[PDB]
């Protein structure tokens, strides 16, 4: 029901707007730095245009609404490094004439002057006869990017099952890889198509990587 | 603001309650407060509001209270599947203002121990060409939460150019982690053979690879 | 089903609490429970929902709570407006079905003693041509709602055709009572003058009057 | 906000349709037996017409929505005398975010093989110079009248303080009578006009009566 805008990458003390789409109750936003518990921020109502801030952001913290579209938005300024953390908006909703609320999926502003870098995707494949058991293990080696998230899906989406994306590990050099591996039957291995597909919202890449065949 | 316990455990069958004390002022002026469960990488569920209802097809297991200023969540016949970050969350009488508790971490003991599963991935000829090779050592499913992972050039140890993820919690409770080994492709030719060692408790397992 | 004392009693100034008990499978099972005041011939006012939450409006001096399978209304600087019936009131989890309980009197004391005013009317013309007669006797503005009332036939004690209402609460915390004494006209015209006497405590007051 | 019908007299074993005119949650009923508690009866959802009823009330009871309207009604079978009581509609709304729930004037169903009888009324007024102190006691008797209840006003409505609408009485012969008295200046006592408006629905009388001049 809920859909927010992708992840993005700002130099500190830049603006940074994200959005949220869509009962008519308020939209909230909620920050959790990575790690950290939850922390309330405010909130806006559709019509009238009222909004309310928690203490600590209010000023620099802007919540607006359009209701031409029925979207919100939380603008935030000043932005310092600590300011990294995952955004949600959310919204709560009567079913049953019980309650309910939806979270947005989330958008991670990271903040830092470390430069933005896309990633580059090699393939990992196997031997063919490197693998025993009427199943094989291949993926996408995402190296050298920077900042996070990484999204990893196999053969657009289609291909959903025994995949498994590894968190990132961050390198001494201060960039991030991570991998993402699929299990495959093994017979039909250097004939079926796996396609892995990489998005890494902070500098606008995407990369398909044709692994098999 | 609201104090939990940073983390509590309890075993399976039994039940358990986080505590979230705040004061006069917030929690114990209303009950518009509320539970949330927060699973690795996912949006927070709410779990329980008004100090004690259900969302729709939320568990019967999990109950709300509330003595004097300190809201309750209680959890029965704890399972595996309820290990996670717990929030309560509090209003103000007006609507108009709302704040998170600390956070806390549940952990449901007796879970079984799991040996690590380990996958190698060679460079590949794509990397090889960028003039770069990278050994790729992915470690899977295991319990406790703690490897050590060894690399060797051959049989001999080699620590420059490690890189190791600290192991996180998969959605089955179970560990994972990924360890990069970075060389040149001259470094990767040379030598007979490459392996990455996956040390557990009393187990380990080793995969290696060749050019 | 949910039970509440018949009725209570405090001192202006003074807080009370009034106790709404029932099962864990009502009262306990959520907090989908309220209070509701009720003033002499009005519709019951919503004064507490949720437990614990005010309707806008409604004042602060009233609170909400539960300590285990009872809920309980709290009223704070207790003042003579409070005088009425509460009520409290649960849903189903699956908010499909209420139940009210019993109900509850409260009642303040201190409440200042005041004598009656008395209004003696002679029956109509109207009336007399429908050979009919009725004098009516108007009591209010006392308290306690205690009266005792007593008819003459010029100075004679006349019992016959009496017909008196029991003294019931005005909306000023004070009673209020009728008294209607039948006869015929000519039984009227008669008599040299009819009176209604009330006497309250230390208080008699008469009024008569003459065709 | 909410209006429902008349009160109504019923012979025990007849059947009463009682109706309320009215944010959309349901539309409960409520009564009261006179000197009696609260009492849950049922409610119904506009839409879908999914209706409730508490077990006691369960098969003959019917409570129905008219979305043409917005109007719901309660009906009650088998009227036993034990009915005799006060029915409220009552509706959950929203405000502030905010809970308030509106009720209904209520409506009085007495059940009694007893006959209905309108009232008769006859003015109750001062000898002129009988009252002291520039204010003067004036009234209606609405005498021998079944069952309850019975209303008055003065003047239409135009005169509303200083007016006391006693309690009846039960009289002994099983009729009701009650009593409306009027504090007036009484300098204008026999100028000004004094007309008090007394209605019983349950026999559907109405009479005005001037006390004065
Ligand atoms: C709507 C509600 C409770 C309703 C209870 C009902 N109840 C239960 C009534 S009672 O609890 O017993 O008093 C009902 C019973 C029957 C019916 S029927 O007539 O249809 O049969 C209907 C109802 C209701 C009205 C559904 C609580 C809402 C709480 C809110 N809260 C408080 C949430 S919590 O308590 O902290 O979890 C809230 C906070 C913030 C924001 S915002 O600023 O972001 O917009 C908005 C809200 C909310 C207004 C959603």
């Amino acid at each position: 029901q809920l859909v927010q805008s992708g992840a993005e990458v700002k130099k500190p003390g830049s603006s940074v707007k994200v959005s949220c789409k869509a009962s008519n109750y308020a939209i909230n936003w909620v920050r959790q730095a990575p790690g950290q518990g939850l922390e309330w921020m405010g909130n806006i109502e559709p019509y009238f245009g009222t909004a309310n801030y928690a203490q600590k952001f209010q000023g620099r913290v802007t919540i607006t609404a359009d209701e031409s579209t029925s979207t919100a938005y939380m603008e935030l300024s000043s932005l310092r490094s600590e300011d990294t953390a995952v955004y949600y908006c959310a919204r709560y909703f009567m079913s049953y004439k019980h309650l309910s609320d939806y979270w947005g999926q989330g958008t991670l502003v990271t903040v830092s002057s470390a430069s933005t870098k896309g990633p580059s995707v090699f393939p990992l494949a196997p031997s063919s006869k490197s693998t025993s058991g009427g199943t094989a293990a291949l993926g996408c080696l995402v190296k050298d990017y920077f900042p996070e998230p990484v999204t990893v899906s196999w053969n657009s989406g289609a291909l959903t099952s025994g995949v498994h994306t590894f968190p990132a590990v961050l390198q001494s050099s201060g960039l991030y890889s991570l991998s993402s591996v699929v299990t495959v039957p093994s017979s039909s291995l250097g004939t079926q198509t796996y396609i892995c597909n990489v998005n890494h919202k902070p500098s606008n890449t995407k990369v398909d990587k044709k692994v098999e065949p | 603001a609201l104090t939990q316990p940073a983390s509590v455990s309890g075993s399976p069958g039994q039940s358990i309650t986080i505590s979230c004390t705040g004061t006069s002022s917030d929690v114990g002026s209303n009950n518009y407060v509320s539970w949330y469960q927060q699973h690795p990488g996912k949006a927070p569920k709410l779990m329980i509001y008004g100090g004690s209802n259900r969302p729709s097809g939320v568990s019967n297991r999990f109950s709300g209270s509330k003595s004097g200023n300190t809201a309750s969540l209680t959890i029965s016949g704890l399972q595996a599947e309820d290990e996670a970050d717990y929030y309560c969350r509090s209003w103000d009488s007006n609507l108009s203002y709302s704040v998170f508790g600390g956070g806390t971490k549940l952990t449901v003991l007796g879970q079984p121990k799991a040996a690590p599963s380990v996958t190698l991935f060679p460079p590949s000829s794509e990397e090889l060409q960028a003039n770069k090779a990278t050994l790729v050592c992915l470690i899977s499913d295991f319990y406790p939460g703690a490897v050590t992972v060894a690399w060797k050039a051959d049989s001999s140890p080699v620590k420059a150019g490690v890189e190791t993820t600290t192991p996180s919690k998969q959605s089955n409770n179970k560990y994972a982690a990924s360890s990069y080994l970075s060389l040149t492709p001259e470094q990767w030719k040379s030598h007979r053979s490459y392996s990455c060692q996956v040390t557990h408790e009393g187990s380990t397992v080793e995969k290696t690879v060749a050019p």
